[PDB]
RNA sequence: CAGGGCUACACACGUGCUACAAUGGCGCAUACAAAGAGAAGCGACCUCGCGAGAGCAAGCGGACCUCAUAAAGUGCGUCGUAGUCCGGAUUGGAGUCUGCAACUCGACUCCAUGAAGUCGGAAUCGCUAGUAAUCGUGGAUCAGAAUGCCACGGUGAAUACG
RNA sequence: CCUCCUAAAGAGUAACGGAGGAGCACGAAGGUUGGCUAAUCCUGGUCGGACAUCAGGAGGUUAGUGCAAUGGCAUAAGCCA
RNA sequence: GGGUGAUUAGCUCAGCUGGGAGAGCACCUCCCUUACAAGGAGGGGGUCGGCGGUUCGAUCCCGUCAUCACCCACCA
């Protein structure tokens, strides 16, 4: 199971397994699996062409795992090219979306740099 | 057989009417291919590489050979004569079998691909790459693997010029940016 | 993510853009404003940003489509 | 030893290959997303 | 008067919040309160959006109407020990409503991402019965927020030789 | 005890003259047959880095010769079986 | 002049017969204390005086230069 990059994913309950793909996650699993009538019960384990195929072109109906990535990557150019506030603390490590760079933001500024 | 057969027609017609050569046998034919797997971090697991071997002869379909180290250097702490890393050269119908279940089934399972780069010839019509994971080649079991184990191809023709050799790789997919 | 149904923009920016696009590149544009949202008509203007005391000389680029003035014009020195 | 490999994209080809297996693909030289990538 | 700034960030400490999991998490069916607030306010009912919202207008100056069907709990089916369906930061996009105003700043829904964290060094805090701990809710501030303050309810322990 | 210069183009030639090494190693590092040709730089190439392993080009002994130096070595005296 | 030993973190020593830099005091951040010192837990700090070199590679091996310490400098 090639599917959608890398992962061969087994022994899974689809509607999890369908998150363990980058770029694809619960809700969207769900729909997939409404979308091609399948239990969310079931395991990898008896799996066809049509269950491969089917799923790669219901979620290639959606933006998956390749230019996912690029588009962020351009998102980020975007705003660094842009100079603005958001892409300032994009480009120097800080956190932007309203947070306090005083204390505790060690998860954007990493571990203590002494 | 296949792609060389291709080759032998459709390729052959298509540079020739493309740089019009004064003879056939001026035009860019592919020599060798080569493979190279440095296995160094296996300066203390002696069966690092004898494991790695094992997988270049399951990604290829002949036995490989070992490399000798050539003059020691402190700057990577070996041995001059060391077991350093491993290849595998191609010639022949083992060369075109390699080439075809590479183009055909292993570089869209790299991962997260786009378009292979441009300045990646010589100067004098020979190319080279390197990849990072290694179950794009068909061969490996997925609950086999255990390193990251990456590897580098170089395809060596007859190219006079590193343009010819871009215009006989454009007869093929071989993605191009 | 923001401002849900017709944004909001400045008046006195709003007539400065006309009195420079009917009237030339006279100056740089002078305004203690920081709020209108940038349209592609824009394009090809000096405009100035307030930060507390200074203004900064802020051109427009094509790809500013939601964005905001402040927004490309931070107010803390570092360092 | 020659193999069998087959894509989604209907490109039934047959090859040699040291799998010593037959194969199921989805992408080929033939229908992948590159022209359209690059689009 | 306009605008920036207490919301900066090489770092330490205090107060707290959420988890690190299986007594747990999920999905379905599921029964049991209290004190509150309310007129420039609360907002049932229906229709569209998966949802966060929008229109309509009943009633209520109030034991009648609104906040509102609280949660752990019980049965079933589950994931069978992993950084896991645990955990939710950080981030991209698309939203909604508030308010002149959301860049310096918010609140929430969704799509996707899944870092460290597998029980905590020396030290240190509370607590004698419906409390210790855990799970919800209401108010005041307000035009908009709570993990903060004030108040209420559900379940509900151990140990005292000294 | 070995090597160069002082040694004046045969040999040799002193000094408390100028500079260096040896008191070992090898069952292959020896014999033979068949065979190969290095250093350094540039380019391209996953981790990979000024420099590990791959391929090509310039170059053509600057490299190697168990070790100090000198002589010599491509018919190789260097390297593989 | 001449024979012998030494230059290492802020301070003081072992690391030199060749391939990872250790010990003690100090420094810095926490902890008990009304507050220090002592005490308990946790970190980083050198590019081994300097110039050249041999070797794949030097704190270590070799030749000078600056400094320090020691011994000699007798017959007259
Ligand atoms: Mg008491
Ligand atoms: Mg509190
Ligand atoms: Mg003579
Ligand atoms: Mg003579
Ligand atoms: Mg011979
Ligand atoms: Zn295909």
């Amino acid at each position: 199971a090639r599917i959608a990059g890398i992962n061969i994913p087994d022994h899974k309950h689809a509607v999890i397994a369908l998150t363990s793909i980058y770029g694809v996650g619960k809700t969207r699993s769900k729909a997939i699996l409404a979308a091609a009538g399948i239990a969310e019960d079931v395991k990898i384990s008896e799996l066809s062409e049509g269950q491969i195929d089917t799923l790669r072109d219901e979620v290639a109906k959606f933006v998956v795992e390749g230019d996912l990535r690029r588009e962020i990557s351009m998102s980020i150019k975007r705003l660094m090219d842009l100079g603005c506030y958001r892409g300032l603390r994009h480009r120097r490590g800080l956190p932007v979306r309203g947070q306090r760079t005083k204390t505790n933001a060690r998860t954007r500024k990493g571990p203590r740099k002494p | 057989a296949k792609l060389h057969d291709y080759y032998k027609d459709e390729v052959v017609k298509k540079l020739m009417t493309e740089f019009n050569y004064n003879s056939v046998m001026q035009v860019p034919r592919v020599e060798k291919i080569t493979l190279n797997m440095g296995v160094g971090e296996a300066i203390a697991d002696k069966k690092l590489l004898d494991n790695a071997a094992a997988d270049l002869a399951a990604i290829s379909g002949q036995k490989p050979l070992i490399t000798k180290a050539r003059k020691s250097v402190a700057g990577f702490k070996i041995r001059q004569g060391y077991p350093i890393g491993c290849k595998v050269t191609l010639r022949g119908e083992r060369m075109w079998e390699f080439f075809e279940r590479l183009i055909t089934i292993a570089v869209p399972r790299i991962r997260d691909f786009r378009g292979l780069s441009a300045k990646s010839f010589d100067g004098r019509g020979n190319y080279s790459m390197g990849v990072r994971e290694q179950i794009i080649f068909p061969e490996i079991d997925y609950d086999k693997v255990d390193r990251v184990r990456g590897l580098d191809i170089t395809i060596t023709t007859t190219a006079k010029s590193d343009e010819e050799g871009r215009a006989l790789l454009a007869a093929f997919d071989f993605p191009f940016r | 993510r923001s401002l849900k149904k017709g944004p909001f923009i400045d008046l006195h920016l709003l007539k400065k853009v006309e009195k420079a696009v009917e009237s030339g590149d006279k100056k740089p544009l002078r305004t203690w404003s920081r709020r209108s949202t940038i349209f592609p008509n824009m394009i090809g203007l000096t405009i100035a940003v307030h930060n507390g005391r200074q203004h900064v000389p802020v051109f427009v680029t094509d790809e500013m489509v939601g964005h905001k003035l402040g927004e490309f014009a931070p107010t803390r020195t570092y360092r | 030893e020659e193999i069998t490999a087959s894509c989604s994209c209907g490109n039934v080809m047959k090859i040699r290959s040291t799998v010593g297996h037959d194969l199921n693909l989805d992408v080929c030289s033939k229908c992948h997303p590159f022209f359209t990538g690059k689009q």
